């Protein structure tokens, strides 16, 4: 057993943490005492759950989870809402301040104030671990502190614990829910600074997942909640297998080896079913063909126009692997799939037993079978040709420069993310079309 | 079907159909912050003019 | 109001769109970098696909399908036929044909066999043009092409003994629906051929620029070979279409997908001597017949955009 | 970024916001008193950005060099909910002369506003910044407020000065000298402020007259569409949501390049109600408060902010079909440029309301407007004496209405990009 250590970052990166840590303790029997009477060893032990939660002596089970946050107010939701009791003050961080939207706040001015403490935080965890994997980092592309802080945060971290892997689950800007008109440049300043550090991203479209919400849950106009509800989701359908028992992605170096077998491109595309709405019941089939459909994708893209690499299928539920075969025979005879020659055509599949949890009272069904295929496939690298051409918009003019600049960023920064991001835009183009 | 690997809580498997430093991160936090601190003494300057025109009117 | 932007300059079929559909008086040209259109009019090149469908509010249509350059460009079409079970490298109304490189098919480029068993043994180089019955001439020439079995005995026109070819003009909208135009043009030569008289793109003596229409062709066929344009050779034009467009459907439709495409295609046939309807070629980006433009660009208007988007047949739809 | 300290200067400063506090002051509950005695958590969730604390006081701090407005605002409505140590006043008035607020009388009195803007704002936990009201025609708000903003720069220059600033028109005028005050004026806050929101005279009077069709408009419901419009634009700030919940936010939000941080203010309804015919309103010239004509330029940014039960999913429709159908008002190359919040909490006597934030290059009128006025009289050097006799050189002139023509010239390369 070797822990994880998950760090959340901002507002959109707490807010998900508490969605993702709530609906680990209802799949794990973890109640909000920090209490798991199926757990027989008290005080300790080396089970698969352990790599997310430590244990005190009392027989509480502790997330190994760090919040932090430029202002106090989501944290403080946290610290008085259903899970308080399961975290500690140590595991919760707040500035008095924001970044208010600015990249440049987050990562020069106010980080450096706050570096340290957050490293110190983290050094607590990590001392409680036998042999800590790495890291976890959750936060928003478009907020100034999910983009500036992270990216310094992912800098340190390389710098003091150089051979571990880090993952993360990045929220990409979408205009029916962004606060920020220069979301794009913060997403790009903060992918420019974190490349090199990450060896796999999960992103995730609020646009995606806003129409989902619409779409499959019948909801008018998403919240948060419902978004994060239905995040959190496929979070855990991607961590399942550092938290069970299993023989599939059973570490962070897996992720790597088995989604990116080159390191820049290391973005896989997430897709789930199947999402019904809590007011007919979906065979295995059904369910691995609707992973090849735009509309369940966590980023819209059209995969058929690209090449994959790689492709995961993460089933939950009364899945067995005959259903899943036959199924993979079908939809390959009826889809465009066209790996790159480099790679073997094919899929790695992982089967856990136990459905699908569904928060009481959410907006999702409990299903009998469900189904996350993570696939790393050329066409997600549309997403970065719609925010790359975005901030080629506003930068052209030096819209909102001056704000970036007055913190002392060097404008130099900009054109360095931005050049940065067309060779990326070239490497999946060679990768990805004839 | 390659690498069944099965317990209690599910399964795995492959299936194949075809094969082929803190010294520059200080220093580049502290250049910036070295910018804000121009910027503002900039500032106090040009108030500080303008103080002086003040007293002279 | 709906609002559209025009990226292709060149285009006479969307310019003339672009005019009627100004003059509805419930279309706004918009800049052409203006992310806020209803419509694209799409440029020819590089179209960014991967921008379409991220505008809240907006139901975003294009005049191109993605994928859809599989079926028009030379190589492409003949990879897609052979490699495709539905088309297949016995494929009965498409010529025999081979992509060389200056992979490569040109061992496999059966000019031996022909050669061999006294047959008709001339072929037809080109790409994105030398005819011989010379193999080293061609692959000489060569140095992306297609090599294809040139069609030695085509159906010619009386009088003038002279060689012609047919377009076929087929727009495929949002719902992949197909609809070929009811009216086609046969580009004639003017020279009698003799096994310029070879390749149809004394110039309009028998007809005003050297175009027939349907009128006068189904009038020729039924005085000189007793039957119709309809049995004769629409039968199979309008089986190719289908099976062509059927066949790249699951690679290009925006069915399930948050933009929708259309797309006007030039279809290019042959018809040999026995009546027998070869496929030559398929245009991504046809210009129309300058007496056809005012009829086909309406009912573009029509049936691929006034279907998505509502003011306040002379199309055959193949089922 | 939770206390906001807010100053009103000079008669139309003060009769203002005595206005807004007592408008912001029945939104949240608060009496008269300062007690509360409201119904719903969401009016104290943020009551400590205006108020400090079971009596809730203004973070207010009144000015002026002469007695009278601040004696009528001790006595108004919610006179007696301000502190007393925060009417900071001297005697000898300011004569409508920006010279005399700037760097004669207004110099002495400083130093003691100051003093007071000190002990607020160290007793602020997180300050984000100051609000100011004023006009810039007089000589109190205009030559002292900028006095003011400029001290208050050098002391916290970290911090966001925003203002709200009432410009001078010929047709509601109580001096010839309102051009050459608004022309000093406006070059201090280029400089000094982050966010200015420009309410025009002649448009306040042509709202209360052509569209309510009061046929005689007073100050008194001037400043009522005023404290309307300013209670609007404050939401945000004020009650729970997402969106330029902050100065700095707002800021970074609403103003690409930093001079050009003045905004025209506008809010629906004005009618002598759905939510169509608000949004429709709210984007109409004669809904807004600056008299620019926004079909004369392009909105840089704008943000819209609906009040009241309304269905959310049609405020985003109708709000995406406005600039879906203008779509050439809007510069192409500031992408996702407007941006739409709603609070629950609808104003007095209203179900539903709009209020408009835009960053528009049309602006550049008014600026137009009194760079002509300004000139008229300066070409002649009329009434300058008494401007001289206050120890100003004409050269200081001519550089205001040099870096006025520049700021112009300044939107409108933005206008044509
Ligand atoms: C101040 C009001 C006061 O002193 C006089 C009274 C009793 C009412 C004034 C109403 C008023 O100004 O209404 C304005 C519009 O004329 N109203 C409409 O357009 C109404 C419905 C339209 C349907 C199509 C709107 C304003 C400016 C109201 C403000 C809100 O803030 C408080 C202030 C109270 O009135
Ligand atoms: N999915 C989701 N997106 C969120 C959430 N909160 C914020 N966002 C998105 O995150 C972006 C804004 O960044 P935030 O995380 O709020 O900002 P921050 O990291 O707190 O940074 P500052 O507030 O500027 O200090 C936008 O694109 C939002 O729509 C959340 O709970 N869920
Ligand atoms: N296999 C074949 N047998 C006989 N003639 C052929 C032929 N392939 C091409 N041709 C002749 O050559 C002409 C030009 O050929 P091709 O269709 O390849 O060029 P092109 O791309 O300019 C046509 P378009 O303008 O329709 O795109 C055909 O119309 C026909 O006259
Ligand atoms: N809207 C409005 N304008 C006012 C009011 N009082 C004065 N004005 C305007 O303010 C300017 C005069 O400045 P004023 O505030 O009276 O002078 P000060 O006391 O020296 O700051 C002119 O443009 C007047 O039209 C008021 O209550 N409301
Ligand atoms: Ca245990
Ligand atoms: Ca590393
Ligand atoms: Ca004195
Ligand atoms: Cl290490
Ligand atoms: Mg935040
Ligand atoms: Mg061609
Ligand atoms: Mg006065």
């Amino acid at each position: 057993m070797r822990e994880c250590i998950s760090i959340h970052v901002g507002q959109a990166g707490v807010q998900i943490g508490n969605a993702c840590w709530e609906l680990y303790c209802l799949e794990h029997g973890i109640q909000p005492d920090g209490q798991m009477p199926s757990d027989k060893t008290i005080g300790g032990g080396d089970d698969s759950f352990n790599t997310f939660f430590s244990e005190t002596g009392a027989g509480k089970h502790v997330p190994r989870a760090v919040f932090v946050d430029l202002e106090p107010t989501v944290i403080d939701e946290v610290r008085t809402g259903t899970y308080r009791q399961l975290f500690h003050p140590e595991q919760l961080i707040t500035g008095k301040e924001d970044a208010a939207n600015n990249y440049a706040r987050g990562h020069y001015t106010i980080g450096k104030e706050i570096i340290d403490l957050v490293l110190d935080r983290i050094r607590k965890l990590a001392d409680q671990c036998t042999g800590l994997q790495g890291f976890l980092v959750f936060h928003s592309f478009g907020g100034g502190t999910g983009s500036g802080f992270t990216s310094l945060l992912m800098e340190r971290l390389s710098v003091d614990y150089g051979k571990k892997s880090k993952l993360e689950f990045s929220i990409y800007p979408a205009p029916q829910v962004s606060t920020a008109v220069v979301e794009p440049y913060n997403s790009i300043l903060t992918t420019h600074t974190t490349l090199e550090h990450s060896d796999c991203a999960f992103m995730v479209d609020n646009e995606a997942i806003y129409d989902i919400c619409r779409r499959n849950l019948d909801i008018e106009r998403p919240t948060y909640t419902n978004l994060n509800r239905l995040i959190s989701q496929i979070v855990s359908s991607i961590t399942a297998s550092l938290r069970f028992d299993g023989a599939l992605n059973v570490d962070l170096t897996e992720f790597q080896t088995n989604l990116v077998p080159y390191p820049r491109i290391h973005f896989p595309l997430a897709t789930y079913a199947p999402v019904i709405s809590a007011e007919e019941q979906l065979s295995v089939a059904e369910i691995t063909n609707a992973c090849f459909e735009p509309a369940n994708q966590m980023v819209k893209c059209d995969p058929r126009h690209g090449k994959y690499m790689a492709c995961c299928l993460l089933y939950r539920g009364d899945v067995v692997p005959k259903d899943v075969n036959a199924a993979i025979a079908t939809i390959k005879t009826k889809r465009s799939i066209q790996f790159v020659d480099w790679c073997p055509t094919g899929f790695k599949v992982g089967i856990n037993y136990q459905p699908p949890t569904v928060v009481p009272g959410g907006d999702l069904a409990k299903v009998q079978r469900a189904v996350c295929m993570l696939s790393n496939t050329t066409a997600i690298a549309e997403a970065w040709a719609r925010l790359d051409h975005k901030f080629d918009l506003m930068y052209a003019k030096r819209a909102f420069v001056h704000w970036y600049v007055g913190e002392g960023m060097e404008e130099g920064e900009f054109s360095e993310a931005r050049e940065d991001m067309a060779a990326l835009e070239k490497d999946y183009e060679e990768v990805g079309v004839d | 079907v390659i690498e069944l690997n099965k317990c209690t809580s599910g399964q795995s498997f492959e299936v194949i159909l075809k094969p082929p430093s803190l010294e520059e991160i200080q220093k580049k936090l502290e250049a910036a912050e070295e910018r804000r601190k121009y910027q503002e003494a900039e500032l106090l300057k040009h108030l500080a003019e303008k103080r002086e025109h003040e007293r002279e009117v | 109001m709906y609002t559209f932007v025009v990226r292709d300059e060149n285009s006479s079929v969307y310019a003339e769109v672009s005019r009627l559909l100004l003059a509805t008086g419930q279309w706004k040209r918009l800049r052409k970098d203006n992310p806020r259109f209803n419509l694209m009019l799409g440029e020819r090149n590089r179209l960014p696909f991967g921008r379409l469908g991220h505008e809240p509010g907006l139901v975003q249509l294009v005049n191109y399908y993605r994928g859809a350059d599989k079926l028009c460009r030379k190589a492409s079409l003949v990879k897609l036929i052979k490699t495709s079970p539905e088309l297949s490298e016995s494929c009965t109304w498409f010529p025999e044909s081979y992509v060389i490189y200056p992979t490569d098919e040109r061992e496999v480029f059966a000019y031996n066999r022909r050669r061999e068993g006294r047959e008709g043994n001339v072929w037809i180089a080109k790409s994105s043009i030398l005819i011989s019955s010379e193999a080293s001439e061609l692959l000489d020439f060569i140095d992306v092409h297609v090599i294809q079995k040139y069609l030695e005995k085509p159906l010619l026109l009386e009088p003038g003994h002279r060689k012609f070819d047919i377009r076929s003009w087929v727009l495929v909208d949002h719902l992949y629906n197909i609809y070929l135009y009811r009216e086609g043009v046969l580009r004639t030569s003017s020279e009698p051929y003799n096994s310029t008289c070879h390749l149809t793109n004394n110039y309009g003596r028998y007809e005003e620029g050297n175009e027939m229409f349907f009128e006068e062709f189904n009038q020729y066929l039924m005085d000189a070979l007793n039957t119709t344009l309809e049995n004769s050779i629409l039968l199979q034009i309008k089986h190719i279409i289908r099976s062509c467009l059927m066949c790249i459907e699951p690679a290009i439709s925006t069915k399930h997908l948050h933009y929708q495409s259309f797309q006007l295609f030039g279809f290019d046939f042959m018809v040999d001597e026995e009546l027998k309807v070869w496929l030559i070629e398929v245009n991504g980006a046809p210009a129309c017949a300058q007496k056809l433009y005012a009829e086909l660009c309406q009912g573009i208007v029509d049936v691929a955009i006034s279907s998505v988007f509502p003011l306040a047949s002379i199309f055959i739809k193949l089922h | 970024m939770r206390e906001i300290v807010h100053i009103q200067a000079g008669q139309c400063g003060n009769q203002i916001g005595a206005k807004f506090w007592e408008v912001i002051s029945d939104e949240h509950g608060i009496d008269p008193t300062g007690s509360y005695h409201g119904d719903s958590d969401l009016q104290l969730e943020r009551i400590n950005v205006y108020y400090n604390e079971n009596k809730y006081v203004p973070r207010a701090i009144l000015v002026d060099l002469e007695p009278g407005t601040m004696d009528s605002v001790r006595s108004g409505p919610f006179g007696q909910i301000f502190r007393p140590d925060n009417f900071v006043f001297g005697q000898s008035g300011a004569g409508n002369n920006w010279a005399k607020g700037h760097y004669t009388e207004g110099a002495e009195l400083v130093d003691s506003v100051l003093d007071v803007v000190r002990k607020e704002s160290e007793s602020c936990d997180c300050l984000q910044g100051f609000q100011l009201t004023h006009s810039l025609g007089g000589g109190t708000g205009s030559g002292m407020g900028t006095l003011l903003i400029s001290k208050i720069r050098e002391e916290y220059p970290d911090r966001i000065m925003n203002t709200f600033s009432v410009m001078p028109s010929p047709k509601v005028s109580d001096t010839v000298v309102e051009p050459y005050n608004a022309t000093l004026s406006v070059h201090q806050l280029v400089e000094n402020t982050d966010e200015t929101y420009c309410i025009d005279n002649e448009a306040l009077y042509d709202i209360c007259f052509r569209t309510l069709k009061l046929t005689t408009p007073t100050y008194g419901d001037l400043n009522h569409l005023v404290s309307a419009t300013m209670s609007g634009v404050t939401t945000c700030l004020r009650f729970p949501g997402q969106l330029n919940a902050d100065l700095r936010k707002l800021a970074v939000n609403m103003v690409p390049f930093p001079r050009l941080h003045f905004f025209m203010p506008g809010f629906a309804p004005l009618t002598s109600l759905t939510v169509p015919e608000l949004t429709q309103q709210m984007f109409d010239s004669k809904n807004m408060m600056a008299a620019c004509d926004p079909r004369h330029g392009r909105y840089l940014t704008v943000a819209a902010i609906f009040r009241g039960r309304m269905s959310m999913k049609e405020v985003d429709e109708q709000m995406l079909n406005v600039q879906n159908k203008n779509s050439s008002y809007f510069v192409e190359w500031i992408p996702n440029n407007v941006k739409t919040a709603v609070c629950d909490i609808p104003p007095r006597g209203l179900k539903m309301s709009a209020t408009f934030i835009g960053n528009s290059t049309a602006i550049q009128e008014l600026f137009k407007r009194i760079s002509e006025q300004f000139t008229a009289m300066f070409r002649r050097k009329a009434f300058l004496h008494w401007y001289t006799g206050e120890g100003m050189d004409e050269m200081e002139f001519t550089e205001a209405e040099s870096n006025m023509n520049d700021l112009v010239s300044e939107y409108q390369q933005y206008q044509d990009a």
